[PDB]
């Protein structure tokens, strides 16, 4: 109550962004839902003087039979202004990605509470459209604060510190971080005493002034990575040797002290790429050098809060995926896999949508923001796709990768 | 008197930092002058505009206009400052409906709105800035000073601003009535229903009274038209739906502008004739832009020509929707990155055609080209159907599942069942995963002078095998490709090869079967009567035997 006021960043209007088309069950769905935050007073119709759009759609979340309207903010994220004034930010906590299990809450609801300042309201208009525009689309904008709103979790920050006041002072091991529309809550004890602190954790929620109940579990302590690993071998072919070449090759880029000239002279000669070369021991030992310098941390790597993350992802085939998250060419602050399944085994579109939204996670968990990824897929095959198999309350930047990629091996 | 409800007012806006027009008026001949007042008395009358004094600094120019051959005159402002300095608004009419997404009506009736067009309020505080002047006749007296109380015609909110206000007047009536549809089309609505006409015209009359609550009344002489209707380009009719007739002009010689309207009435009609193709004709219309250079039809286009006025011979309508149905689509392949498809729920009637090209770039196949296809079909029908097509086509499941297993992006297309219409799409070749046994291994290079363009092409194997081609005006790209082509024309069946090129792989990794480079073209060839090849990639200048030998040789 009480709303503070907000602007857009100075030089820009609000967002114009396009609704792209929806299929008739998200259409019905936001109808359904949209009349009743309308009867709450949490949204209101607007008229042909607010130019304004952003995009909206439906979701489907873990393990639910309801869907949650989704509003694309990138656009207008974007355009408003930084919260510096009362919040002069959130210092990242870095025990968070430690904690053994890390539950993630929706609180977005808690949201609509508060009211939204009454000159900023006129930048959250979304429209819901009609199958063949057969009927105006239906137009509104937000009275309260909007789930996936940059500013959302700003202006209600004040009011969540005295929500979990007494949560934290009762709990103080357990860490607490927010993100958007979700709150992220580790604890290092027992996954039955966990649930329990988690619902204990709900109820400060729910018996305040009120999909909460959901959880989606983490344990971050278990997150792996990929260090750089060479084949150890009884019998190499030409073959096998021209592809350790190539990786040290690469390797070389991250890794200064590698070297391939020992090796390389295996190859003297022109010869089938089946046949069997025995290593010289110096090509042995080369091999040796190169292993131990492998195992190093690469050097002079640093996260550096003011640059984006970037975030690469190959295909690597049979449900496969490799990614690398990073700030500087080669210097890598995460590097992943993913072997598994979780349905999407005859749909690539599926499993990358969802390797996309883990790797978001995981990187909201370390560093406190989402990176932009490097797609490697078509836009339009992308675009059609993405929104159907989307689980997230955030929606993180992407662009597009055409030419395929030679390291793609040397992540396999 | 019977109360009626006010129709609120849209707050309107300048642009920021924007003030009003002020605009000259200019000088009217007298006859135009005393038409004029004549025309803002009446329409003063009835409350339209009203007199202002001198105080208002705002002015916009008025003109009048007698039609063609008559001797009526009309009133036009010229709102065109004005416009420039309106706030945007928002548009609802961009996406007009898709025929072939309607549904089958009984009956349409049309109602004249008109009275309702000119009579919504304008915001008061924006008044002020659609002032205007009529010049005194011999300018010997101040002009008579007007500015608009409702929506003036030619203003840049009117057709928003008026369209708003009707739905929002329409809304209650049509949420309680679930068994019509309403359309508005300027100041026209148009009613269709399932109705037996004897309840279709019941809430015609009931519509009739909901509207007069507003005091907008609707003439007693009921609408001239019915069905069929011209609206959009189109002929839309109770039962089907086609494009507006469409004739191609017989012609000797061929202007840029004669064939910019050919191939615009072909990709109009191509949403219901099917197999429209405008490859060839399109290609006629590169660069240029002269409008009155006539070109030589080639005789590819003539041909693209003569099969189009086939196709479009005699008439053909779509079907309606019935969300009851599945839809189905269907797609065919028709040769130079072009691509067809029907869409229909039962078979030979369909509801809608249309037409893909392949998307420009130097290398292509039609697996990545059909997928493409897929996508449009697939938005276009969420657009229209607000669901996706099944789709059918041209290509052997077993096909789609070795592409997209092993294909470096990720891809896919939705549920889809294999039609056997040739041409098949198919793949050319698949490259092995592991390097063949008992197949001769080729280590190729090239290497080119970028001031001479003088290079070398060639290969070194594993029997001794070796060749070494000079070359002209060439590039270290073409040099690479070149290299790789050489390879696999003097190799057998089956042959392993092994390159430096980063490029070349790029290339080769993204599976063309076809090129805007001749060279790829050549090397396309060849790998399709292979039966095995192994592709191998190494780093160069390393001193990998085989690879510095055959580097070594086409340097110089
Ligand atoms: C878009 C639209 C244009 C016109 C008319 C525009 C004009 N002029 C008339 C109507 C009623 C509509 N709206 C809808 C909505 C759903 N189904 C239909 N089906 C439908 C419409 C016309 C005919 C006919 N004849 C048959 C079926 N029309
Ligand atoms: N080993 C060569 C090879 O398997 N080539 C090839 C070519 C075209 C194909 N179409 C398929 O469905 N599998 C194919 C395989
Ligand atoms: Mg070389």
């Amino acid at each position: 109550i009480e709303t503070v006021p907000v602007k857009l960043k100075p030089g820009m209007d609000g967002p114009k962004v396009k609704q792209w088309p929806l299929t008739e069950e998200k259409i019905k769905a936001l109808v359904e839902i949209c009349t009743e935050m309308e009867k709450e007073g949490k949204i209101s119709k607007i008229g042909p003087e607010n130019p304004y759009n952003t995009p909206v759609f439906a979701i489907k979340k873990k393990d639910s039979t309801k869907w949650r309207k989704l509003v694309d903010f990138r656009e207008l994220n974007k355009r408003t202004q930084d919260f510096w004034e009362v919040q002069l930010g959130i210092p990242h906590p870095a025990g968070l990605k430690k904690k053994k299990s890390v539950t993630v809450l929706d609180v977005g609801d808690a949201y609509f509470s508060v009211p939204l300042d009454e000159d900023f309201r006129k930048y959250t208009a979304f429209t819901i459209p009609s199958i063949n525009n057969e009927t105006p689309g239906i137009r509104y904008q937000y009275n309260v604060l909007p789930q996936g709103w940059k500013g959302s979790p700003a202006i209600f920050q004040s009011s969540m510190t005295k929500i979990l006041e007494p949560f934290k002072k009762q709990n103080p091991d357990i860490v607490i971080y927010q993100y958007m529309d979700d709150l992220y809550v580790g604890s290092d004890l027992e996954i039955g005493q966990h649930r329990t602190k988690i619902e204990e954790l709900r109820q400060h929620l729910l018996r305040w002034g009120l999909f909460l109940w959901m959880g989606y579990e983490l344990h971050p302590d278990k997150w792996t990575v990929q260090p750089i690993v060479l084949p150890e071998k009884d019998s190499w072919t030409v073959n096998d040797i021209q592809k350790l070449v190539g990786k040290l090759n690469w390797a070389s880029q991250i890794y200064p002290g590698i070297k391939v000239r020992q090796l390389s002279k295996l190859l003297r000669g022109t010869k089938a790429l089946t046949e069997v070369i025995p290593l010289t021991e110096e090509a042995e030992l080369e091999l040796a050098e190169n292993r131990e310098i492998l195992k190093e941390p690469v050097h002079g790597v640093y996260y550096d809060p003011s640059k984006d993350l970037i975030a690469e992802i190959q295909k690597q085939g049979q449900g496969q995926w490799t990614y690398q998250i990073y700030q500087e060419p080669f210097k890598n602050l995460k590097t992943g896999k993913y072997a598994r399944m979780r349905g999407a085994h005859t749909n690539d579109v599926k499993q990358l949508t969802e390797a996309v939204q883990k790797i978001t996670t995981e990187s909201i968990v370390i560093w406190g923001k989402t990176p932009k990824f490097k797609l490697p897929i078509q836009k339009e095959t992308w675009e059609t796709w993405w929104t159907e198999y989307w689980q997230a309350t955030w929606i993180p930047e992407w662009e597009f990768v055409n030419t395929p990629p030679l390291v793609k091996l040397w992540y396999q | 008197m019977v109360p009626i409800s006010p129709i609120e007012t849209v707050p309107v806006k300048l642009k920021p930092g924007m003030d009003g027009p002020k605009v000259k008026q200019w000088p009217l001949t007298e006859e135009k002058i005393k038409a004029l007042v004549e025309i803002c008395t009446e329409m003063e009358k009835e409350g339209k505009i009203s007199k202002i004094g001198p105080e208002n600094p705002y002015n916009t120019p008025v003109f009048a206009i007698k039609k063609k051959d008559s001797t009526k005159w009309r009133k036009l402002v010229d709102f065109r400052e004005l416009n420039k300095r309106t706030q945007d608004f928002w548009e609802v009419q961009l996406g007009i409906p898709h025929p072939a997404g309607l549904k089958k009506k009984k009956s349409v009736t049309v109602l004249d709105v008109g009275d309702a067009y000119f009579s919504v309020p304008l915001d008061e505080d924006f008044r002020k800035y659609t002032a205007f002047t009529i010049p005194s006749i011999n300018n010997e007296t101040p002009g008579i000073r007007y500015q608009y109380n409702v929506l003036p015609q030619g203003w840049k909110g009117s057709p928003a601003i008026f369209q708003s206000s009707m739905t929002k007047i329409l809304e209650p009536f049509a949420a309680q009535n679930p068994d019509i549809v309403i359309y508005q089309y300027m100041d026209d609505l148009y009613v269709g229903s399932d109705l037996e006409i004897g309840q279709h015209r019941t809430k015609i009359e009931e519509l009739r009274q909901h509207l007069l609550r507003w005091g907008l009344t609707t003439p007693d002489k009921k609408h001239q038209k019915e069905p069929p209707f011209l609206w959009m380009g189109y002929e839309l009719h109770p039962d089907k739906w086609t494009v507006q007739p469409i004739v191609l002009p017989e012609k000797d010689s061929w202007t840029v502008n004669d064939i910019q309207k050919l191939v615009g009435k072909l990709n109009w009609a191509s949403q219901i004739y099917p197999g429209i193709k405008v490859r060839q004709l399109s290609k006629l219309l590169r660069g240029t832009k002269a409008l009155t250079e006539v070109i030589p039809l080639t005789e590819e286009a003539e041909l693209e020509l003569a099969e189009n006025r086939e196709i479009l011979k005699e008439p053909v309508h779509g079907v309606y929707y019935d969300p009851s149905k599945d839809l189905i689509a269907e797609i065919q392949k028709q040769g130079q990155g072009q691509w067809t498809y029907q869409i229909y729920q039962e078979p030979f009637k369909n509801l809608k055609t249309g037409k893909y090209a392949r998307m420009r770039g130097a290398h292509t196949n039609d697996v990545k080209q059909l997928t493409e296809a897929v996508q449009k079909i697939t938005t276009e029908s969420i657009v229209i159907w607000g669901k996706t097509p099944k789709f059918k086509l041209p290509i052997q499941k077993e096909t789609w599942e070795t592409w997209w297993t092993e294909y470096w992006q990720a891809t896919w297309i939705p549920e889809w069942e294999f039609v056997n219409t040739p041409p098949l799409v198919k793949l050319w070749y698949q490259l092995e995963k592991e390097p063949i046994v008992g197949a001769e291994t080729f280590y190729v290079d090239g290497a080119a002078n970028r001031e001479t363009k003088l290079g070398k092409a060639g290969y070194v194997t594993n029997k001794g095998r070796q060749k070494v081609v000079p070359l002209t005006n060439t590039t270290n790209q073409k040099t690479e490709l070149q290299a790789i082509y050489l390879a696999l024309q003097d190799s057998g069946l089956e042959v392993n090869i092994v390159t430096d090129s980063q490029y070349a792989l790029g290339i080769i990794q993204a599976q063309p079967d076809k090129s805007e480079s001749e060279l790829v073209n050549q090397i396309i060839e060849q790998l399709i009567k292979k039966e095995k090849v192994y592709l191998a990639w190494v780093p160069a200048h390393k001193g990998i035997g085989g690879n510095e030998q055959v580097d070594k040789l086409v340097s110089a």
